[PDB]
């Protein structure tokens, strides 16, 4: 399994802790594990720079309540004050993207393969295909290690930065 | 030799109906003979629609007494006065007609389960989704279906006990 | 059935040899067809149609109180 | 075997296979066995016609004012008691000669599917757009006929539930100061301690 | 792949490469998004050149809300002024003519045919002339709306 997945700096398969002794079915089940984990590291590192650099909190996240988009502190702060069932809400939108088609073994979810279609790799080329599959990994691992240590450095600081 | 035993009260031996579900091949408790005595069908049905209403009142307890609330001045009430306020308010008819709704469609499963024209198995309503293709993957996500469920009632049952007798959030 | 048992019986045969371990339901075979079959008796049919008939009436009586609009 | 492709859990419901809406064969408790699939499908198309026309007349009615002298209420439910009654009188001869005037006087549940060629819902009222097109496009337009008329019977009662709870128009929704609608009124038999 | 777009008298444009990895349906799915790129970002520019010369026509846009056509001003600003039901009466036009045709690839959808027609060729050989025009537009548009964007966005005013 040396030859599968990414490894941008090339000759870095990284089993360090020999995780991996050979078994395709948990190393398939690792794979979409990482590559979720790597989409989520993405999109929550956007979601955390993005308040900073662009600050754009207009109007009310609860109309009713009186939450403001405005009042909400970025960072980890977050989860006390983003509406109750603001957080169901986006709990629930997760659930669409995780359950809207299968992600057991033995089906295309298991391997990353979903329904987003965004990129479009273009199946005629099957070689910027891999290009790009292996710089969503790198890029995914890249902001994995990014959103846990600005997690940490939202806990020790006290905020966001 | 014979009489295959229950592995978890070993002085009784395994009653039949259980042969063919989840949790006989390694517990096989039913010491009352209940199966015996009633529908195995049935019993796991009522054993499952416990197990996922226990599930999900024990979470629902711990969010309403952590302090989860809907965003309303009606909703501001603890978790034991929360079934007389939300009564007197309305939402628990409409919730009582919403599941009374899904359990007539549950009655009609299980009056066509029983008669054979559905292959319908006690518990199934359909929903595959996280469920494993492999048949050992099939029974293992069953056997903690049904694990979870069983906790969950004995959490839940344990959680209002104590709640009633001394009014805290949960930890207690 | 040797030993005298009445008919639609749930009851297994009491001349068993020693210890059993069998499944014997006790809850009455009844049949989704037979069910709505009774229920569409004419005894129960029309005790259904007064009942709902009086219970129209008793909305009706409710919710407009006499006859207030003759 | 086979079970319904909406509801997997139950039997898939027989005679809805040759249908506009039968792909999705919903039909849970099974009035299909019961009664004529004919009837049940006219009965459909014509409870979401009406509906549908209801929905645009509840929305457009506080709008579009009214015959000149009586006032379109806001809340369209008082619109009843606001109509003329030869209004009332002309709208009830419309829809009396319109409704037996469709099927020759042969109008009841014995009678309408009895004597041959009835399709059911085909008024007649352009139905020869459906007589070009190609078979698959006829049925998905009679598809979205169905689906809008479904959408509009349950969204004209929620409109008239919404009126009913908010004691209002429609649109003004949960109005400023809402907090639950109020509780409801007339006894029960946990009104009085049951 | 030196077709539609190389009648550009820079020629077959191609900064950064692009298009050189025998990506054949890449261009025909780019082909799409120029195509509908280039008529939403026409109708836009349109529809913000026209409302200074020949002004906001006159009536009412809002029964219940009061709100005319003279009132929702132009520009960025004009978002948040059109009625939460005129947005989605919009966004319903936008979807129904996203839908009403398949615009997956391989067919007539997936070239910008959609039977629109009205300025058609009489199949003399001016179908290629009008569909470069449109291409020509759009390309243009484009630049042009986003410029006003962004004129819109710091200034401020619609100008
Ligand atoms: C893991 C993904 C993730 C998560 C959990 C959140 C979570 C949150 N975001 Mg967020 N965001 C994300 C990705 C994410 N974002 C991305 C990718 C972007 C870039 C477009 C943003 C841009 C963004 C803005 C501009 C704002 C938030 C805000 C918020 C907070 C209020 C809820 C809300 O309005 O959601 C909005 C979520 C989205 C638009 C993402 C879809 C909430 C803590 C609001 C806030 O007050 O921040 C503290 C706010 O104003 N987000
Ligand atoms: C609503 C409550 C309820 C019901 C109907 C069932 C039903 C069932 N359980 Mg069960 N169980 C429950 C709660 C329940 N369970 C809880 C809370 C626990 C945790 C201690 C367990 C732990 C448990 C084990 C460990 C096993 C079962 C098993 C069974 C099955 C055979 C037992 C029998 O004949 O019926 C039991 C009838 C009742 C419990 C009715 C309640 C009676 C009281 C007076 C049956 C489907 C066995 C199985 O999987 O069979 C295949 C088995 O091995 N159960
Ligand atoms: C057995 C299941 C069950 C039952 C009977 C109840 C019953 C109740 N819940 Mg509850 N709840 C549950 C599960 C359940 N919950 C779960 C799983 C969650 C986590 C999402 C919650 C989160 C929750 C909140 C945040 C609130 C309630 C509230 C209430 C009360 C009013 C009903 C209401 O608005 O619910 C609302 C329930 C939801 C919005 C989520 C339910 C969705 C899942 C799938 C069920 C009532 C006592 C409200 C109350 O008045 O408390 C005093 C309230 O503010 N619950
Ligand atoms: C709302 C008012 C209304 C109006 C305008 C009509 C109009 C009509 N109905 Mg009709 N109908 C109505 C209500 C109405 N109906 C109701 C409430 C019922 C249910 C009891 C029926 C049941 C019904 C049947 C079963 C039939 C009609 C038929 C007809 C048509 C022939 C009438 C005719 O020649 O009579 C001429 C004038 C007559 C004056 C005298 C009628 C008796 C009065 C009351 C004395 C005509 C289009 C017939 C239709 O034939 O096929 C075209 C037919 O067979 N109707
Ligand atoms: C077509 C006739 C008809 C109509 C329009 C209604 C309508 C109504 N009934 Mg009612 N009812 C009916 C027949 C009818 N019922 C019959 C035949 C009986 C039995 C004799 C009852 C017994 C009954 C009781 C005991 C209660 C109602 C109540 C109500 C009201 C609330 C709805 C409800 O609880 O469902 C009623 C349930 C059924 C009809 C199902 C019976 C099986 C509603 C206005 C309740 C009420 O007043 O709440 C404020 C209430 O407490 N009804
Ligand atoms: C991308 C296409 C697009 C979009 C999103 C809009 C959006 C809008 N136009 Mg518009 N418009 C367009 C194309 C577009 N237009 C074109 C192609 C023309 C030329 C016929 C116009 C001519 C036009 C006029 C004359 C007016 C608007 C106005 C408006 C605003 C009020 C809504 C309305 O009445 O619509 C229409 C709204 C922001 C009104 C406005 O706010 O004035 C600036 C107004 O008076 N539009
Ligand atoms: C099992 C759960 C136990 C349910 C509690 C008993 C039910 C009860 O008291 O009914 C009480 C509820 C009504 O409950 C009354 O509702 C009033 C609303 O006007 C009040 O506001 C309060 O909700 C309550 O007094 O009765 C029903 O809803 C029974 C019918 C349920 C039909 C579901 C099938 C849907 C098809
Ligand atoms: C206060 C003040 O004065 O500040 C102002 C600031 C300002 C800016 C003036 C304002 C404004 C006006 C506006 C509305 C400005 C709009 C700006 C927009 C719409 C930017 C969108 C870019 C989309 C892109 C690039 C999509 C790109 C898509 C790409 C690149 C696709 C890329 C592909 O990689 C993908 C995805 C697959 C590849 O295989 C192929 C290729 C094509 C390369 C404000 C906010 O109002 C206020
Ligand atoms: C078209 C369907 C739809 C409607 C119609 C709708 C409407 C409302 N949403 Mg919702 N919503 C989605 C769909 C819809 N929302 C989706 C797909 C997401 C992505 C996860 C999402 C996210 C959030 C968040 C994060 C919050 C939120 C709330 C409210 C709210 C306020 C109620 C009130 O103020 O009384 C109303 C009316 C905010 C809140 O205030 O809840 C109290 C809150 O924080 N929503
Ligand atoms: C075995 C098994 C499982 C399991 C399990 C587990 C965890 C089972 C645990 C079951 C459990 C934990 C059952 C509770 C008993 C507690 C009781 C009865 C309390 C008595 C308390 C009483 C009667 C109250 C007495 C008083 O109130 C009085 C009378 C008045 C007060 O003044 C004084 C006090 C308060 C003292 C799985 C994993 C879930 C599924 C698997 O498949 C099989
Ligand atoms: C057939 C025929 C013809 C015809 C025709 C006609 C008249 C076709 C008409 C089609 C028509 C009239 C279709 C309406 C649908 C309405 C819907 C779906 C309602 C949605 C409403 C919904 C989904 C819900 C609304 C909510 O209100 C609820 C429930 C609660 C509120 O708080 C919130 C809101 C407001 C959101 C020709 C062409 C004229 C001649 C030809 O020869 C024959």
């Amino acid at each position: 399994e040396s030859e599968r997945g990414a490894q941008p700096p090339f000759g870095f398969w990284d089993p360090l802790g020999l995780s991996a002794d050979g078994d395709v079915a948990t190393f398939k089940r690792r794979r979409a594990s990482e590559i979720k984990h790597g989409r989520i590291a993405m999109l929550a590192a956007m979601g955390y720079m993005t308040p900073e650099i662009t600050g754009k909190f207009p109007g009310y996240l609860s109309p009713s309540t009186g939450v403001k988009y405005a009042d909400i502190p970025n960072g980890l702060a977050a989860i006390s004050k983003v509406p109750v069932v603001g957080w169901l809400q986006i709990f629930a939108w997760t659930a669409v993207c995780e359950l809207w088609e299968d992600q057991v073994p033995g089906t295309p979810g298991h391997e990353g393969e979903f329904c987003f279609k965004a990129f479009k790799v273009t199946s005629d080329a099957p070689e910027t295909r891999e290009t790009k599959l292996a710089s969503e990994l790198a890029n995914g691992r890249l902001a994995m290690m990014a959103i846990i240590g600005l997690f940490f450095q939202d806990g020790l600081t006290g905020s966001a930065y | 030799g014979g009489y295959k035993m229950s592995k978890a009260v070993p002085f009784l031996p395994m009653s039949p109906a259980l042969e063919g579900y989840v949790g006989a091949e390694e517990e096989g408790f039913d010491p009352m003979g209940f199966s015996l005595a009633l529908d195995i069908r049935w019993l796991r049905e009522a054993e499952l629609k416990h197990g996922r209403i226990c599930m999900l009142a024990t979470v629902g307890w711990i969010a309403t007494d952590l302090g989860m609330r809907l965003p309303g001045p009606a909703y501001q009430v603890s978790t034991l006065e929360a079934h007389d306020a939300m009564v007197k308010f309305g939402p628990m008819a409409q919730i009582l007609i919403w599941l009374g709704i899904i359990e007539v469609f549950s009655f009609l499963a299980i009056t066509n389960m029983m008669e054979g024209t559905t292959d319908r198995q006690p518990g199934d309503y359909g929903l595959r989704r996280l469920y494993p293709k492999d048949e050992e993957g099939q029974y293992e996500m069953q056997l903690k279906e049904l694990r979870n469920g069983r906790l969950a009632m004995l959490a839940f049952s344990g959680i209002v006990t104590t709640a009633v007798l001394t009014g805290r959030t949960w930890p207690f | 059935r040797k030993i005298p048992a009445g008919p639609y019986s749930v009851s297994v045969e009491p001349l068993r040899d020693g210890a059993t371990n069998e499944v014997s339901i006790v809850t009455p075979p009844i049949s989704s067809e037979g069910v709505q079959e009774y229920l569409s008796l004419a005894p129960v049919f029309f005790m259904a149609l007064a009942i709902f008939t009086s219970g129209f009436a008793i909305e009706v009586l409710r919710f407009f109180p006499d006859t207030r609009y003759w | 075997k086979e079970t319904s492709a909406s509801v997997p859990f139950l039997p898939k419901p027989k005679n809805l296979a040759g249908w506009v809406g039968g792909e999705t064969e919903f039909d849970p408790i099974g009035f299909s066995n019961w009664f004529d699939m004919k009837w049940l499908r006219e009965a459909e198309l014509k409870h979401g016609r009406v509906c549908m026309m209801a929905t645009v007349g509840f929305v457009l009615q506080p709008y579009i004012g009214a015959y000149p002298g009586v006032e379109m209420p806001a809340d369209s439910l008082q619109a009843v008691y606001a109509a003329p009654s030869e209004a009332w009188f002309a709208f009830i001869f419309a829809a009396g000669y319109i409704e037996s005037s469709s099927y020759n006087g042969k109008i009841t549940q014995l009678n309408m599917f009895e004597d041959s060629d009835r399709v059911p819902g085909n008024l007649g009222w352009g139905s020869t757009r459906l007589e070009g097109m190609s078979k698959e496009e006829s049925e998905l337009m009679q598809l979205k006929e169905l689906k809008n008329g479904r959408l509009a019977m349950l969204a004209f009662s929620g409109m008239v539930h919404h009126n009913i709870v908010v004691k209002g128009a429609l649109f003004p929704l949960v109005p400023d100061g809402w907090t639950g609608p109020e509780p409801w009124a007339v006894g029960s038999i946990m009104n009085n301690m049951g | 792949e030196s077709e539609l777009g190389a009648q550009a008298p820079l020629g077959f444009f191609d900064p950064l490469k692009l298009t050189g990895d025998g990506s054949v349906e890449a261009f025909k799915r780019r082909r799409q998004s120029e195509i509908k790129h280039g008529r939403i970002s026409m109708l836009a520019a349109m529809g913000y050149m026209t409302p200074e010369i020949t002004g906001k026509f006159p009536g009412y846009l809002s029964p219940s809300l009061n709100l005319k056509f003279a009132d929702v001003p132009n520009g960025l600003a004009a978002v948040s002024k059109v009625p939460a039901a005129g947005w989605a009466q919009i966004l319903g036009y936008m979807a129904y003519c996203e839908t009403s045709q398949d615009q997956s690839a391989g067919t007539p959808g997936a070239a910008g045919e959609f039977g629109f027609k009205v300025i058609t060729s009489d199949d003399d050989e001016v179908l290629k002339r009008k569909l470069a025009s449109e291409l020509a537009n759009g390309r243009l548009a484009m630049m042009a709306i986003i410029g006003m964007f962004y004129q819109d966005g710091l200034t401020g005013s619609a100008w």
